[PDB]
């Protein structure tokens, strides 16, 4: 007993090593983008507009401690760059 | 060095002290008023990329 495919479904499978190339390629390069955005954070970092105010105050705080605060606290006179490549403001203006 | 009077009236702004204005050279406008990247150029571009310069909160 012949029971080999239908028709319609031959010719229409005739793509399918292409749709599956495709697939390949596709997870591939969204697979690629998701570590590389996962790596650094050892997570996938909402982003920082996706959060309300409260939460984007709590996100930022400890940075805004670590990279300004200790350094305007622990500040001397002797500690600025001779030169003009010191830290930039915080809002640039 | 220039006399107490001096370091006094030059510290004061306001003659009203009831209301709080401190001193910003501008004021944040985007994400609501807040700075979304707290760091410099090449921490932003390499914390995209490279990891240990999250610290995390946890
Ligand atoms: C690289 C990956 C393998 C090669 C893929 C490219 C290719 O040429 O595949 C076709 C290739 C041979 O097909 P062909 O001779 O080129 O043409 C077949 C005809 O078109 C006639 O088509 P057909 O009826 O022979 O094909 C039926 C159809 C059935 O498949 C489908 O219908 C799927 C495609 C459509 C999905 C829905 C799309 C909706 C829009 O396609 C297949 O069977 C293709 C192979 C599917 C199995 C292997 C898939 C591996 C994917 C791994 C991904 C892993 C993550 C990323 C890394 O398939 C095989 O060799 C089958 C065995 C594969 C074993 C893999 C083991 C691992
Ligand atoms: C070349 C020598 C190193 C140098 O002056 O790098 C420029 C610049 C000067 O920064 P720094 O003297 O280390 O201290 C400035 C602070 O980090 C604070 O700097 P920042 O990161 O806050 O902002 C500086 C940034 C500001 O960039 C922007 O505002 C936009 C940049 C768009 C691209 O400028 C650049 O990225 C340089 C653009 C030309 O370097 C960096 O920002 C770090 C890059 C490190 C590797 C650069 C390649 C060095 C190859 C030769 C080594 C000998
Ligand atoms: C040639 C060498 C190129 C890579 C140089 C840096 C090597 C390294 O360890 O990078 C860290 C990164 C990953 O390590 P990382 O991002 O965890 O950094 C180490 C952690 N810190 C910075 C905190 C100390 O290496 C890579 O991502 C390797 C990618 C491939 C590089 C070679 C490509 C060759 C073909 C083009």
């Amino acid at each position: 007993v012949n029971t080999a495919y239908p028709t319609p479904l031959k010719t229409i499978l005739k793509t399918t090593p292409a749709f599956v190339v495709y697939f390949v390629f596709g997870l591939g390069f969204s697979t690629v983008i998701y570590d590389v955005v996962y790596h650094p954070k050892d997570r996938i970092e909402r982003f920082y507009f996706r959060s309300s105010k409260f939460e984007r105050l709590s996100r930022k705080r400890d940075e805004k401690l670590r990279h300004y605060f200790k350094p305007a606290i622990e500040w001397q006179p002797w500690y600025n760059t001779s030169t003009n490549n010191n830290t930039r403001p915080l809002l640039r203006y | 060095v220039h006399g107490e009077e001096y370091a006094q009236k030059m510290q004061k702004r306001f003659h009203q002290t009831d209301i709080w204005a401190p001193f910003r050279h501008r004021y944040a406008y985007m994400y609501n008023s807040s700075n979304k990247n707290v760091k410099d150029y090449k921490q932003v571009t390499l914390s995209r990329y490279i990891n240990g310069f999250d610290k995390f909160n946890v």
